[PDB]
């Protein structure tokens, strides 16, 4: 599951640049009022650099 | 925030973590010099085996 995804300790992941899915887990992830830590866990992963 | 530490699931041993069973041996080292002492001295004094 994705939670496993945001919490396995073995490969990173990743994704299209400026892709729909990048968008929305930016928009998971940036908002100031969304905080859950499994998407902003998952935005941080790709936001690195 | 992630308390997350992935590098330690299973792992061999470290010198380090061994150092408390050296101990026992250095312990033994010592005191066997340390008795040895003793001898060194007597048999000066008893001329003889």
């Amino acid at each position: 599951s994705l939670q496993d995804l945001s919490k396995q300790t073995e490969i990173p992941y990743g994704t299209v640049l400026d892709s729909a899915v990048y968008e929305h887990v930016r928009m998971k992830g940036l908002n100031p009022f969304e905080r859950d830590s499994m998407y902003s866990q998952m935005w941080r992963m790709i936001n690195r650099s | 925030y992630s308390s997350v530490d992935t590098k330690q699931k299973g792992g061999a041993l470290d010198i380090k973590s061994f150092a408390g069973v050296f101990c026992i041996l250095a312990a033994g080292i010592v005191l066997s010099c340390f008795i040895a002492m003793l001898e060194t001295w007597w048999n000066k004094r008893k001329g003889s085996r």
